[PDB]
């Protein structure tokens, strides 16, 4: 509640660490202060994380394979190296994708070459090259190849751009490199570098003397958004209601085609600047795409993103999309109407990756809760310089949280509600506070658009007002 | 749109017609897929004996395995005792890959910690990160002991725990009589059994090599177990109750029952009960060892016989009839109990089980995966009740296992049409099942996509799949389950005979059409 | 004809074309079948809201009840009790449906006599019948105990059981000393819980009211326990265990567990394990008594009060959370022995399953029937798990027990779409199910009827059945469950999540259609 209260709180919490580790975690741990845009504000970012201290942060690996790469469905990822990894990662995010899986679309599946000892002792760029034989064979519908190294890969000095170009040359394939390994970085931040780095290097530039595609005044790109649920699907209706064409989706219900026709895009629309930006900034660059952010997390995010969005054309695409938001205030406005007064007055602590901590602020403060607290994995400063202003004044900031940090501020602050991945989970639902996962959306959503915001109050209601909550201490105990 | 009375989730909201819509003509507009007689076709071809002799010629390309890495089993067994943290030497993402696993399947929280090498530590050896991991760890979390592992990482570049763990006692980071044992666990070696064997041997060798003098067998009147890589808690359980029935003295090293099984009542402790640290130095003293999980303890079975001189006994997997039958004699023989009528009669009900169930077990066809110890004992189950392994696969086996396995389905007139396969994937299984077709699969959840392709191909078609194994991740609380002794042979049978129910009755339901053998009895 | 190597039973034998053919031939040449249209026509119209009017105005015709008469309850009290024959005073056809019926059920032997009245009995009373068969019963099964029961015959002509009993021992028939106690038991009254109130209330009477002279209210230290009409082997088990983890002194007058589950090693015991008549005569000497099922205890309640002199608690069925903390808060109250750790512990970790799986359970929407105090455990447990537990229907039911659940309903914000029926068959049920669709319904194997009906309005309007209640003849071994207590509490938890996992898998199992929801992780 006080500033003052916050602080003494971080002071008490890092007492428990060594003069190394609490003088690292010292700059990582912030109070909020609206019209503050730097890192001085006490908040240091993408560092390498202190061991032993059983942090929350993937590997690059996960920040390529896991969520740039994987949601492409006529491709097929390989986890180049040992079993592991690849086995660990599949079919956990829950990309929404439509097609026939093992024939023309393999999200689902997993890919490795299984390394065995003689693989690390003696390489296994030949076993690269059968293993894309073999993938040709028994896969002929697939419409590209994309291989995704781990740790050993780097470690060994595997050449696999060697391979993919002779392979590539040999079966007139997109074989895409991406050395991903999990050592590299300090976070899934340095894998979402690299897999827009191979994006750019591989696939976006595929069709530039191509001019077949037939373009129009109103076409759009969505990047960024992994249709984790449907969320892809949610935005592209109501973007497509308005008037626009989607032409590209990135990358959760996407092809290689639609990557290969993002450059003859009008704008690009970013959902998630934090993975996205690289290339955003490169077609920018390259191609003079102007790409601008939006935010369909609840009803009025929604709107100001659609206004903004039509903004950008004539006024054909402006009064469409008044249209659109007339159409659809009834409907939330009914969801307000009937989860407010069960939602009211809650406070919310969130601890999520990229940009989540910050795009749903409005989604919950719409439903009338107020969020006292949230932090980021593996965001920049950019992220926080964009939080500041979203979230409210004299309010938690934590960056790479440890468990014992993060148990020990739950502990204080005593919400109602904490927005968070599975590995807390149970952590915190063993305290008898309601948990909701905000990775997989607790595998309900999407949570995008009107239609998510219902879904998304209903979750809201259905965890926060649980009997269960009310029954952890047993009646013969005071 | 949406109705706030009746709010849909992802199924069935994308089955509205506006979304229909909108979909073919992002699919009929930008995303160039093949025609869908095309896609129809090859999913055709992909069902066939030629794709199956393609796929079988697979050398170089592993599509949909079923193992995981050795750190994860080290990370399990580590678990297992008391106030323990287990400590993955090499990078960060490992770690969180093996806490969501395991977190999936048990839904309880799971405690692991990474010292997070990078570029620089893959360039200068992992030393510094060891020696701060540990100082950290011990300061943050205040564990009674530290438990290290390795990621392949740490593998290749060739990091010295012993040395680098003594360096870090040398320089005060850690105190001297602070218990670190640690296992180099490659994960290009082996697989998560081999992890676990390997931190247990690592563990026992750590408490035991340097006080090997004033240790004499059976000083103390127990009997070591040591179950292995074990993902149901009512296995450790069962074996608990058998042993506490028939009055014998027993410690369970590497027991993380209490630790995956704590109680929700607005606490969270990150230790629960576990193997004690007296546990494992008095376990010399014991008269014997026995390997609940004998063909993923090999390691282990080399040490305990060769350091603490236990002739540990040559047992299967207590699984089924037969091979709890032999535990228990063969426990009875080395502490001396004799079995009590409780058992007897557990023994007796199970029997009774057998006998309702066998008109409807008799015959079955079965595809079945998981580990080596698993998969034999659920053969031997099945052969027990009559049923038919026609597909038997297990990734991580070796020869000697495949033989064990052969000689089994050989002794029996219902193995004749099983074969075993080491080595193959899920892909491999799938096809299988195309061109042979069992009534069910057993198996984890990654089955679950093989009986969907099933049924694409047509209702008649469809296998479906029984959840038995790890992991278990889109069905709950099952892996509070029992396999070992009577009590999982009667878990078993029974799902196995109800599945097989409700297989005939959703097959019988057409009413005017098949719901003549819509038997209410049956 | 048949393929040898692969043998085809009536499914699917009689789907092939020569038995298609034929049976299409045979329909249209001598059934005078009214035309399909004509039958898709009056199907779609029993699926309405004007034939549920017309339906729920019945007074006279009962189409498929769910009770059963007095003597099954009668005989399943009396088979609690140590080396004691159920007795059933009247016609043979009785016992023999009364033998089937448990039979069907528990997949156990059902041992009961009858005295095999006919029409001269009929008309000439059946008192001979009772000496001759009393003294057969005893001269070849050689019972400790044989308890009498009625049949709607010999309770329509109202024969004296306790006159024909007292003639056979006076003219030595049967020794003096030897315990036959009765009970009257008209098919008429009631149903069979209570038959077996009745028959309970005649052993009591029995052993107890002649020798109350000498008994001193908790003499022995003891609680007895009355467990009513159950058919869950587990409830019984998990009683004895929660009793006995306490350190309580218990006595569980009617105990059928043993006799239930009879070991098969080669040997028939007729008898097992019961209620020895020591403990039915001490147990006046108890400090209390505690009713399990108090809705159809009435009778055993007012006796014991009047006699006794016990304080019988006001405790509902210990089923779901609350309710067991009551009954183990009131125990502890009662016998001053303090809640043990091993309960909290297990109390904990139901509240954890709970909490795990809330998000799946909340907002389901549950038709349910079977016995009174079951079906009021059961909506307690789906209010405590955020269900909707919309159509609630208990044909044994009154108006005091229909009062009782609507104060239960009305306690908490789950009940608003609820309502309970007393006195409608599963006729009226398959009715409300087409008209107010819920997602589930929870009942005995009846059930399945009206779920293949649903499916024949279309895949879209079926609703499953989820198999929990007495009888359960279509699926095997489920009578071993439990149902009370936190072991009850978790079993029915996880049945429940993992029916809605295997409907909602089901659902989404359609590849390129909905498999866009087929996810690993739920
Ligand atoms: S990609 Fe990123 S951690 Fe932008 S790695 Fe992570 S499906 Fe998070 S906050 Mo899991 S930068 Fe997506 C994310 Fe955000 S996997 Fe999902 S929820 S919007
Ligand atoms: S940080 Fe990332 S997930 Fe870790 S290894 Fe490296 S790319 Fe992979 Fe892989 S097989 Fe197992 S899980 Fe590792 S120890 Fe190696
Ligand atoms: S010999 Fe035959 S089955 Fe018996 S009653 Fe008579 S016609 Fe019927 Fe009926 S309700 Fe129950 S089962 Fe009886 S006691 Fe009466
Ligand atoms: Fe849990
Ligand atoms: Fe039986």
């Amino acid at each position: 509640m006080s500033r003052e209260e916050v602080e003494s709180l971080i002071q008490e919490v890092l007492e428990v660490y060594p003069e190394k580790a609490r003088k690292d975690r010292n700059k990582h741990l912030a109070v909020n202060d609206p019209a503050v845009t730097q890192s001085k504000k006490c908040i240091i970012s993408n560092k390498k994380s202190q061991p032993g201290l059983m942090t929350i942060r993937g590997c690059a690996y996960a920040g390529s394979k896991g969520v740039v790469w994987g949601p492409i469905k006529d491709m097929i990822h390989i986890s180049h190296g040992p079993v592991g990894c690849g086995q660990y990662s599949r079919a956990g995010r829950r990309n929404y994708y439509i097609g026939t899986t093992g024939v023309n679309a393999f999200v689902t599946m997993n890919f490795t070459s299984d390394f065995q000892e003689k693989d690390i002792v003696f390489g296994g760029d030949k076993k690269l090259a059968k293993l894309i034989d073999e993938v040709e064979t028994l896969f002929p519908l697939n419409k590209g190849i994309s291989v995704q190294s781990e740790c050993p890969i780097g470690l060994i000095g595997d050449d696999i751009e060697s391979v993919s170009k002779v392979k590539g040359a040999e079966l007139s394939k997109t074989i895409v490199p991406v050395r991903c390994e999990g050592f590299r970085g300090v976070s899934q931040s340095l894998g979402h570098h690299i897999a827009n780095d191979a994006v750019r290097d591989w696939v976006l530039g595929k069709r530039d003397e191509d001019t077949t595609f037939a373009s129009t005044p109103y076409d759009v790109a969505i990047i960024g958004d992994y249709n984790i649920g449907g969320d892809a699907w949610s935005s592209r209706i109501l973007l497509e209601e308005m008037g626009l064409r989607c032409v590209a989706q990135w990358s959760g219900d996407g092809s290689i085609s639609e990557i290969e026709l993002t450059p003859k895009v009008k704008l690009n629309l970013v959902h998630c600047y934090r993975s996205m930006n690289y290339i955003s900034r490169h077609m920018e660059e390259k191609y003079g795409i102007p790409w601008m952010e939006y935010n369909f997390f609840g009803p009025t995010k929604t709107i100001e993103s659609l206004r903004a969005i039509a903004a950008k054309f004539d006024e054909s695409i402006q009064k469409k999309c008044e249209e659109v938001i007339a159409k659809y205030k009834p409907e939330w406005e009914a969801v307000v109407a009937k989860y407010r007064p069960r939602l009211e007055g809650k406070r919310v602590m969130l601890y999520i990756g990229g940009l989540r901590p910050r795009h749903v602020i409005g989604a919950y403060e719409d439903l009338g809760m107020e969020v006292v607290g949230t932090g980021y994995e593996f965001a920049h400063n950019d992220d926080y310089d964009r939080t500041m202003k979203e979230m409210g004044d004299s309010t938690l900031l934590y960056d790479d949280v440890t468990g014992y940090e993060f148990e020990e501020f739950v502990k204080r602050i005593k919400p109602d509600l904490i927005g968070s991945g599975i590995k807390e989970k149970f952590i915190f639902q063993k305290m008898g506070i309601p948990f909701r996962e905000m990775h997989s959306w607790d595998y309900s959503g999407p949570y995008h658009g009107f239609d998510g915001f219902a879904i998304f109050a209903r979750d809201m209601d259905m965890t926060l007002n649980n009997p269960c909550w009310k029954k952890l201490q047993a009646p013969w105990e005071a | 749109s949406q109705q706030v009375d009746k709010i849909k989730a992802s199924y069935p909201l994308f089955l509205d017609q506006d979304y229909k819509d909108m979909l073919a003509k992002k699919r009929d507009g930008f995303e160039e897929k093949y025609p869908q007689d095309k896609i129809d076709e090859v999913f055709q071809w992909t069902t066939t004996k030629e794709y199956q002799e393609l796929n079988f010629q697979r050398e170089a390309l592993t599509v949909n395995p079923a193992k995981a890495c050795q750190p994860l089993g080290a990370v399990l067994c580590a678990l297992g005792f008391e106030k323990t943290m287990p400590y993955v030497h090499g990078s960060q993402g490992c770690v969180a890959y093996f806490r969501s696993y395991f977190n999936r399947h048990f839904r309880e929280p799971v405690s692991c910690v990474s010292d997070s090498m990078t570029e620089d530590a893959a360039v200068f050896g992992g030393q510094q990160n060891m020696k701060d991991g540990l100082q950290n760890c011990k300061a943050t979390y205040k564990p009674d002991m530290i438990a290290v592992s390795t990621t392949c990482m740490a593998e290749v570049i060739g990091d010295d725990l012993n040395a680098f763990i003594n360096n870090s006692k040398k320089e005060g980071f850690i105190p001297d009589e602070f218990p670190v044992p640690f296992a180099h666990t490659p994960s290009f070696v082996g697989s998560h059994v081999t992890g676990w064997d390997n931190m247990f041997e690592g563990i026992a060798r750590y408490f035991t090599l340097k006080s090997m003098d004033d240790k004499v067998v059976g000083s103390n009147k127990k009997i070591n177990i040591v179950p292995g890589f074990e993902t149901y808690l009512g296995n450790f359980r069962v074996i608990k109750r058998m042993l506490s029935e028939m009055g014998v003295g027993y410690s369970l090293l590497s027991d993380p029952e209490e630790v995956l099984d704590t109680p929700a009542d607005g606490q969270f402790r990150m230790y629960a009960g576990g193997t004690t640290q007296e546990e494992m130095k008095d376990a010399p003293n014991a008269l014997n060892t026995v390997l609940l999980q004998p063909w993923h303890l090999e390691k282990t079975k080399k040490f305990v016989e060769g350091t603490w001189k236990h002739e540990v006994p040559k047992l299967n997997i207590p699984m089924g009839l037969d091979w709890t039958d032999e535990f228990l004699m063969k426990v009875s023989e080395i502490s001396g109990q004799p079995i009590p009528a409780s058992l007897t009669k557990e023994r007796g009900r199970l029997v009774d089980m057998m006998t309702d169930s066998h008109t409807w077990l008799h015959g079955k066809r079965f595809a079945l995966w998981g580990d080596p110890d698993f998969v034999m004992g659920l053969v031997k189950f099945l052969l027990e009740l009559g049923c038919e392994p026609v597909h038997i696969l297990c990734h991580n086996g070796n020869k000697r296992w495949k033989k064990a396995v052969d000689a089994i389905l050989a002794a029996s007139p219902y193995g004749k049409n099983a074969t075993v396969y080491i080595g193959k994937d899920l892909w491999h299984l799938r096809s299988l099942v195309f061109t042979d077709k069992p009534d069910f699969m057993i198996g984890n959840s990654y089955g679950k996509f093989i009986q969907r392709d099933t049924l694409h191909k047509g209702k008649e078609f469809e296998v479906p799949l029984i959840r038995i194994g790890f992991p278990i991740f889109d069905r709950h609380h099952l892996h509070r389950s029992t396999t070992l002794g009577y009590e999982g042979a009667m878990q078993i049978l029974t799902t196995l005979v109800n599945s097989i129910l409700e297989r005939l009755d959703e097959e019988t339901r057409g009413m005017q059409a098949t719901d003549y053998n819509h038997d209410l009895v049956r």
